[PDB]
């Protein structure tokens, strides 16, 4: 009933701050594990860079 | 051979700590090689092409199937090129002479030709002033703007 209801909404009030901590735990994980997903990208174009220029200094020198 | 290489590949003058001016000048190579094998050759030369400086630099190479008294020649060939180089068109030279055991082997065979009273271990009396004139062809001149800087290799022998 309605006594019963705002008993298990008071829990859940309690369920839904643990579904927030829960979600903001998700997030803060993935935020990041997309930025370090995206640096590896970079560091990887930049390396691959690298080599393009001393390919390119080493074809024109022979 | 491979921490020389890796100098020669990699060794630059800083002007930003000095205030020179960049105006940066490369080094010259005068590669001297005095009975490598052909595993060192390789070596070199793969590395030289690699990193670009077959272009700067001037190789002197005795094999060790070569006859043994060339050996004699070869540093000085080297140097007399450093010295042109270095003092008549301002280069900034670096001479790598590999393996001075084997050009002192290579005199020792000769000096024992002769009956010349040796130093110790049978290598002749005048030994020293042959390295002398050897490595004392090295350094920079006032008024000048070239200059020689050697990395000779030794292999000492019970090291
Ligand atoms: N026939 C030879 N072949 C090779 N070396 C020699 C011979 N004769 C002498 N020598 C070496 O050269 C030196 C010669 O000295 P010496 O004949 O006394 O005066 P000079 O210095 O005018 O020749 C000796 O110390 C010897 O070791």
């Amino acid at each position: 009933s309605k006594l019963e209801a705002i008993l298990s909404q008071e829990v859940e009030a309690e369920i839904q701050a643990l579904l927030q901590e829960a979600e903001a735990k998700a997030e803060a994980v993935k935020r990041e594990a997309e930025e370090k997903a995206k640096a590896l990208l970079q560091a990887r174009e930049r390396a691959l860079e690298a080599q393009y220029r001393a390919a390119l200094r080493r074809a024109e020198s022979a | 051979n491979e921490i020389a290489a890796q100098i020669a590949r990699q060794a630059t003058v800083r002007p930003d700590l000095s205030g020179e001016g960049e105006k940066e000048e490369p080094f010259a190579v005068v590669f001297a090689a005095m009975g490598i094998t052909q595993r060192e050759l390789s070596y070199f030369i793969q590395e030289f092409e690699r990193t670009g400086a077959l272009s700067r630099s001037v190789l002197f190479l005795n094999k060790a199937d070569d006859p043994t008294i060339e050996r004699i020649l070869t540093p000085r060939m080297a140097l007399t090129v450093a010295e042109y180089l270095a003092f008549e068109h301002d280069y900034h030279v670096l001479v790598i002479l590999t393996d001075m055991t084997n050009y002192c082997e290579a005199l020792r065979e000769i000096g024992a030709a002769r009956e010349e009273i040796p130093g110790r271990r049978g290598y002749p009396g005048y030994m020293y002033t042959d390295l002398a004139t050897i490595y004392e062809r090295a350094g920079v001149v006032e008024g000048k703007k070239g200059s020689v800087t050697q990395i000779p290799i030794l292999s000492m022998p019970d090291d």
